[PDB]
């Protein structure tokens, strides 16, 4: 070794700490993504179903009111209750949600900020590859 | 998979969203038409009939129950996780069952009173999509594809009525055969006393009695003779004159066919006996063919079905350069560091690069990204191929110093004009390198991420046009402006990444009229057209026309993603109409799926031929249904599918119902496996099982995994659960070993209790890639004469990293092996007992035999696995049967990133004893030689498996992206060098890994 010597070796486990963290920010990457679309459609399915529950004591209004013993009663004043629960769970998945989207957009990033310094670092070994033959490689 | 591979040695001759498991008892609002919600406490595993029942008993407790309908005159109705509502019709089904969110039901009437019409829509569920979210596509392509596809379903259905019986018995039940009715002569001289004995049965119950009738007969007798021959001995009489025998064995010959005693195979068709894979099977393997007798009106009785429905300008005649305008992405990621930019990267496409491509004026490194730009990509309008795709990206690396495609044209013809919003994909995993042509990418908004929003030039309504004026390029080959050997068609035997020289493309293209004699050629002449000149082009279109035809192996290579046109994948696929038979179709079904990703438009030629067969041949269907099924989480490919899916799952016939139960059992075993691999369900084998067993006896789960059929072949049925003999075969992602009574009628009685492992974890389609060559590599080897044994066991994914394996039994790792036997500190290898546990087993002249298998069998995967380039193979990949046989599990990793099965001293002592060392034995010896013929004998080949893997670069698989990846396999073969050559290598290969040549 002549002018940079052995400090190309350093420099290459050291490009396996970002090399690999790249490979465990994508993994972290591809799975939130999935995770955001589970959310996403569990809120269609939460939609449905307020958008059901109206359909119903709207259905002892004109059928109920044609009459008004007569304590056909705490049925009524419950379905308004947990209508409450349901907006306030879709509710706690949204904010839920786009929590997890700024998350996704800063895995993103991160990810879009390494790569091009990640790959700047690899043809580096490549180039200087002339510097029993092969035991540079090993450890 | 008939048997375990086993030879006998010397025969001679339950949900909720967000909860995994509901509670064996949830309370369940019930929601009727008064307007009275009621609260029910329900068993999780209770039908909807009961339900109901309970419902109207605890109606007349509540007011207003006077205008409560009669019980069977309502059906519940309910959202499903998959955020749709549904009627449920088949109130059999358990609550637990009814994939469902929230714990409500909701009574209704049947409005849309086609009950029949909507239970069919099943479908979605077999699809694992509602088919309605079909029903709301704006795009009329799909909208169209949904319509227009149904000839082939139409078609499909009629092909199978003509001939009224029989021909559906044949649509199910297909005959399974090998594709070449010659038979080697390895094969037939295990055979040789010219012919076989077989042993056909008759039952007669309900006495029971099964009666055997031994036949000595023709290797080529078809089944009808056999048929014959049996009914002969059966009828034969001191009572019966030769003549009245001979009106009997007639009289009653054809009331009957053959079937294989313990699974579903039915011979059904005038073939010799022994090109049946059962048949052939049996020889190999040492064994007495045991097929029974039945009657055709007991099989044509099983056949229900017939059920089918429906309930649904100018030209390039312009005078303008390209330009297309960018206007502007709305989101984006970073903010600025130093030399970091961003702008769109634009390319017109076709495969591989017309013209030179345009980088956009590079503005705002990250605040809000204007462009307002437009392009000025130097070709011509007119000169555009059909199929010419707009290629864009974003990404950035360092200026100074330190993604989505678009199809040009639209599947009417008509170029594409105006406004246009571009949902772009998340960049891929070994990709910046690039703009990413290769992307599935082409035609393809996705979900809410960057959007680039375009504008393509305009000039009064228009489209491309007839073969007609396409044809009428006569014009340029009768130019003559003549004011300027042949040895080269060596070089259509060349591998076709072997990258040509663009002097070499001017002379093929030059020669191109002298190639319709030589017509394997045609893939290099089409590399060599410059795309961008509707001259050469229109003149390609012509020979393609009426060109010869070629063999589906290398007409193949015509539908990998370096061959995007109409006009080149029409013959292509008419390549595969005129000579690609079921048998070897369903060799390459795998890639003839992939293959379908590259295919531009919806509607097309390749599916219709596929939706076909399909629906044609039940065997191929179930995988094609599998095989699509699979990937259908992956929402690039999904709709296509999905659509794909739907069309297949509407005309199948009786094979749905089929079909749902083998998607209900894997919902199930995908539900539990989660809940051990999550759901802090760390805990102990012993605790685990114990969970294991529990939830398994439970009525919904005894229900689903019972009377189903075999995802990995549907011809062995699964009958009842063993149970005692179901573990967790822990020891990973928690895989299940399940054990099924096998229900034949002869089950037990002459083959199998069967055996199969559910894995939820890794991703098996590598795995199934590499099995399919090792099933290639070994029909390569058998019909060369030149007998290697491997051991391909089935292997299917069937969805997102979830899947089936094949159980071989009374196989071993090595490590096992080693285990069982020895004491002291040292190993010994049980060089010993492996050997001593082999001349075990086989002790006799049993023991020769034995040998040979290994000796076979580990030269064959010692060949597979250098050429592929696999694993690196230890004592827990390594595997062999009682038998003999030596075999390679868990393959993992592809094509290498050299030479991963070196063979130990354990494996040459076993080439028969020898003492210091037995590198140079004449048993030894033997050997090489099938090394060097098996390594010669693929490389002969290698143009296929190029191709094999080419048709496979669609798919996710991170180890396949390039086709330079495939130039690993292309080195391992040898590159440019001679046979002889070659040769050479590979043993220099061999003496590198061993220290001894």
């Amino acid at each position: 070794i002549e002018a940079v010597g052995k400090k190309l070796h350093e420099y290459n486990t050291q490009f396996q700490e970002k090399s690999r963290e790249y490979d465990r920010l994508y993994e972290e990457y591809t799975r939130t993504s999935q995770e955001i679309q589970m959310k996403r459609t569990a809120i269609e399915a939460f939609n449905e179903t307020i958008k059901i529950f109206e359909e119903q004591c709207q259905t002892q209004e004109r059928y109920s009111k044609e009459y008004i013993i007569q304590r056909i009663m705490h049925n009524y004043d419950k379905l308004k209750s947990r209508i409450s629960e349901i907006i306030d769970s879709r509710r706690r998945l949204e904010e839920d949600l786009k929590k997890q989207a700024a998350e996704y957009r800063e895995i993103d990033k991160r990810m879009n900020s390494i790569k091009p310094d990640l790959i700047q670092l690899r043809k580096t070994r490549d180039q200087y590859l002339m510097w029993k033959l092969n035991e540079w490689l090993g450890n | 998979s008939y048997y375990h591979h086993h030879h006998h040695h010397d025969y001679d001759i339950g949900e909720l969203w967000g909860i995994h498991l509901m509670p064996p008892r949830i309370l369940v609002e019930c929601l009727l038409p008064n307007g009275m919600i009621v609260t029910l406490e329900c068993l999780r595993e209770a039908t909807l009939i009961t339900i109901k029942h309970e419902l109207f008993k605890e109606a007349r407790k509540y007011p207003l129950h006077q205008l409560l309908q009669d019980e069977s005159s309502y059906i519940f109705v309910s959202v499903t996780q998959e955020a749709e509502r549904e009627e449920f019709f088949d109130e059999t089904r358990r609550l637990c069952d009814l994939r469902l969110f929230q714990p409500f039901l909701k009574v209704i009437e049947p409005v849309g009173n086609r009950e029949e019409k909507i239970l069919n829509r099943e479908i979605g569920f077999a699809i694992g999509m509602p088919v309605c979210e079909f029903d709301m596509v704006k795009d009329p392509e799909v909208q169209d594809f949904r319509r227009n596809i149904l000839n082939v379903c139409k078609e499909a259905v009629d092909l199978r009525d003509l001939n009224s019986p029989h021909s559906r018995a044949m649509y199910v039940y297909p005959p399974n055969v090998e594709s070449s009715p010659e038979l080697p002569k390895h094969i037939y001289n295990k055979l040789d006393k010219g012919q076989i004995i077989v042993v056909i049965w008759v039952i007669v119950s309900p006495n029971n009695d099964k009666q055997k009738y031994t036949l000595k007969i023709n290797h080529d007798c078809v089944p009808e003779q056999v048929i014959a021959e049996a009914i002969r001995k059966k009828t034969r009489s001191m009572l019966l004159s030769s003549e009245q025998l001979k009106l009997c064995v007639l009289e009653y010959q054809g009331k009957y066919i053959l079937k294989v005693c313990g699974c579903d195979e039915y011979f059904l068709e005038k073939y010799p006996l022994s090109q049946y894979k059962y048949i052939r099977s049996c020889i190999m393997l040492g064994r007495m063919p045991n097929l029974m007798l039945m009657a055709k009106e007991s099989l044509y009785s099983q056949l229900p079905m017939d059920c089918f429905t429906m309930p649904s300008k100018s030209l390039w005649v312009i005078n303008s350069a390209l330009r297309i305008k960018i206007l502007c992405a709305t989101y984006v990621n970073v903010n600025i560091r130093d030399i970091d930019k961003i702008y769109v990267r634009t390319g017109i496409y076709h495969g591989g690069e017309p013209l030179c491509d345009n980088v956009n004026t590079q503005r705002v490194p990250c605040s809000n990204p204007r462009w307002n730009e437009w392009l000025n990509y130097d070709i011509y309008i007119p000169d555009l191929p059909r199929a010419a795709r707009l290629c864009l990206s974003i990404c950035s690396v360092k200026g100074r110093k330190g993604w989505g495609n678009i199809n040009l044209f639209d599947y009417t013809d008509t170029l594409v004009s105006g406004k246009m919003a571009l949902n772009l994909w998340p960049v891929p995993h070994g990709l910046e390198d690039l703009l990413n042509p290769i992307g599935v990418t082409g035609s393809n908004p996705n979900k809410e991420t960057p959007c680039l929003e375009l504008e393509f030039d305009w000039f009064s309504s228009v489209v491309k046009f007839p073969d007609m004026s396409v044809i009428e390029e006569h014009a340029n080959w009768s130019v003559s402006r003549e004011a300027g050997k042949e040895q080269l068609k060596a070089i259509s035997t060349r591998d076709p990444l072997s990258e040509i020289t663009e002097q070499e493309k001017d002379f093929l293209w030059s020669h191109r009229h002298y190639c319709v004699t030589i017509p394997e050629i045609l893939p290099k002449l089409l590399l060599s057209v410059k795309w961008n000149s509707r001259d050469e082009v229109a003149q390609m279109y012509c020979l393609v026309k009426d060109w010869p035809p070629i063999k589906p192996e290398q007409a193949m290579e015509l539908l990998d993603c370096n061959y995007p046109d109409p006009m080149v994948r029409g013959f292509a696929v008419r390549c595969l109409e005129k000579y690609l038979t079921d048998d070897k179709l369903s060799q390459y079904l795998i890639q003839l799926v992939q293959v379908l990703k590259y295919e531009q438009y919806l509607d097309n030629l390749l599916v219709r031929f596929l939706l076909k067969k399909a629906l044609t041949n039940q065997r191929i269907g179930h995988f094609f249904f599998w095989h699509l099924k699979s990937e259908m989480h992956n929402k690039t490919v999904s709709q296509r599918f999905g659509l794909l899916l739907e069309s297949y799952c509407r005309a199948c016939g009786m094979y749905l119902k089929h079909l749902n139960r083998q998607v209900e059992a894997m919902e199930k075993l995908i539900n539990l496996t989660d809940i051990l691999k999550q759901e802090k369900k760390d805990e102990t084998q012993k605790v685990q099982m114990k969970f294991l067993v529990e939830q398994m006896r439970r009525p919904d789960f005894m229900d689903a995994l019972q009377g189903f059929l075999s995802p990995l072949n549907p011809a062995h049925q699964l009958g009842n659960l063993r149970l005692e003999e179901c573990r967790i075969m822990s020891s990973a992602k928690r895989p299940l070993w399940l054990n099924w009574e096998n229900p034949d009628i002869m089950s037990e009685l002459l083959f199998q209790n069967n055996e199969i492992i559910f894995k939820n974890g890794d991703d098996l389609r590598q795995d199934m890639l590499t099995l399919q060559i090792i099933r290639i590599m070994e029909n390569i080897w058998q019909n060369q004469g030149l007998d290697l044994r491997m051991l391909p066991y089935g292997c299917l994914s069937i969805g997102d990293c979830v899947g089936l394996i094949e159980v071989v039994r009374n196989s071993h790792t090595i490590m096992q092996i080693q285990c069982k036997g020895g004491l002291k500190g040292a190993l010994q290898f049980n060089s010993h007992t492996l050997h001593q546990w082999l001349k075990d087993k086989n002790k006799g002249e049993i023991y020769d035999a034995a040998i040979d298998l290994f000796t076979r069998s580990c030269a064959g995967y010692c060949v597979a696995t250098f050429i592929l380039g696999i694993g690196d193979r230890h004592n827990s990949n390594i595997m062999v049967k009682d038998d003999g046989q030596l075999f390679h599990i868990d393959f993992g990793h592809f094509l290498d990133h050299r030479v991963p099965f070196v063979l130990t001293q354990d494996f040459l002592i076993v080439i028969s004893k020898g003492a210091q060392e037995c590198t140079k034995t004449r048993e030894f010896e033997r050997f090489q030689e099938m090394c060097y013929k098996a390594y010669l004998a693929i490389r002969q080949h290698a143009n296929l498996f190029i191709n094999l893997f080419s048709m496979m670069l669609g798919s996710g698989m991170p180890e396949l992206q390039s086709f330079d990846d495939i130039a690993y396999i292309r080195k391992t073969l040898a590159l440019d060098k001679t046979e002889q050559e070659a040769l050479e290598y590979f043993m220099k290969q061999m003496n590198d890994a061993h220290h001894g040549g």
